[PDB]
């Protein structure tokens, strides 16, 4: 019902910026809230930022408070994560995530959640 | 059966004379057939404001003045509305207790969904106004 496509991965030196994009398709009205997850090899999946599509409130993880900004644009039906002041630790696979209800509720004809393919974000120097 | 039983709506049983089915007085109605007398229309006054007009056949339907909401069956009474993130107490509207929420003008503050109880992480914390958004299964 909902498809999510990531864009804007890549390699960067520490301190440089990068901006992840997640484009939603199909039943985009189902979506209520969205987020970015990241997965480093060895360590666990970590929630990075979340967002309410409606009102636009954001939750950030302590480890990126100040440095990352999550935002949404309904016109373009996309969610962005601006990542500034990148660190080695930020290196992980960034997955885009979307939900269709409040609490553990989900919209009748749709999926409880949806994921994207993930983009790779590498920060090492030279 | 009875004479007075095909008496249509808008009329009552009359005796004084040559009318079986005489029409209802003003500010009275009967949606029945064969009624003995016509019911006097509901008055919507004060807090209430008339939504539907009164008719011979159907009663008037009470709305409820803006600032208030309809309550009980048929808008029997009218209760004051708070904004979201509040519930109506004994003394008046009050903000939701920390860890409860209400997303409506009317109603009671309910408690946030507990995400762990349903086996999900949390995606978004709740506010006074908004519920929690459970995320995926952990690990
Ligand atoms: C969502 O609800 C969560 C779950 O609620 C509870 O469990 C489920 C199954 C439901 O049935 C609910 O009805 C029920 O209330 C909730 O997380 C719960 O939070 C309470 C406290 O709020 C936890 O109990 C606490 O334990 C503290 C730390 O002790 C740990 O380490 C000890 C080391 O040995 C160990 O004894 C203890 O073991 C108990 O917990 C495990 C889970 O790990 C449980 O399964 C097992 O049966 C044991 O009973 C535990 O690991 C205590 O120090 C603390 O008590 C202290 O503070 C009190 C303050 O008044 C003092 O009076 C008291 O004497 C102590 O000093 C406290 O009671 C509860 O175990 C925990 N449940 C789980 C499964 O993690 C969660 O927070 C809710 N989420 C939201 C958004 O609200
Ligand atoms: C989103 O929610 C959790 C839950 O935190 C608790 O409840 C919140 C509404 C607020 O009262 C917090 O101050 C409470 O701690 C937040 O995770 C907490 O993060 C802090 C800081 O690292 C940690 O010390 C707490 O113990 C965490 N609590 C638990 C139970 O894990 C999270 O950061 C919130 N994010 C927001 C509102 O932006
Ligand atoms: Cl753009
Ligand atoms: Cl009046
Ligand atoms: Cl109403």
């Amino acid at each position: 019902q909902v498809q999510l496509v990531e864009s804007g991965g890549g390699v960067v030196q520490p301190g440089r910026s990068l901006r992840l994009s997640c484009a939603a398709s199909g039943s985009t009205f189902s979506i209520v809230a969205m987020g970015w997850y990241r997965q480093a090899p060895g360590k666990q999946r970590e929630l990075v930022a979340s967002i309410i599509t409606g009102d636009g409130d954001t939750n950030y993880a302590d480890s990126v408070k100040g440095r990352f900004t999550i935002s949404r644009d309904n016109s373009k039906n996309t969610m962005y994560l601006q990542m500034n002041s990148l660190k080695p630790e930020d290196t992980a696979v960034y997955y885009c995530y979307a939900r269709t209800g409040y609490g553990s509720s989900w919209l009748m004809g749709h999926e409880y959640d949806y994921w994207g393919q993930g983009t790779q974000v590498t920060v090492s120097s030279l | 059966q009875d004479p007075c039983s095909n008496c249509p709506a808008g009329t009552f049983c009359d005796n004084n004379r040559n009318q079986i089915c005489s029409p209802c007085p003003p500010n009275s109605f009967s949606s029945a057939g064969g009624q003995r007398t016509c019911d006097i229309c509901r008055q919507c006054k004060g807090v209430f404001r008339t939504r539907k007009e009164c008719s011979s056949t159907s009663n008037a339907e009470c709305d409820c003045t803006p600032g208030f909401h309809c309550l009980g069956a048929g808008c029997s009474m009218c209760e004051q509305d708070c904004k979201q993130g509040q519930e109506l107490t004994k003394k008046g509207c009050k903000d939701c207790c920390f860890g409860t929420f209400n997303d409506q003008k009317r109603g009671i503050c309910r408690p946030w969904t507990n995400c762990s109880l349903d086996g999900k992480s949390v995606l978004v914390n709740g506010t006074k106004e908004r519920d929690v958004v459970c995320g995926p299964s952990p690990l």
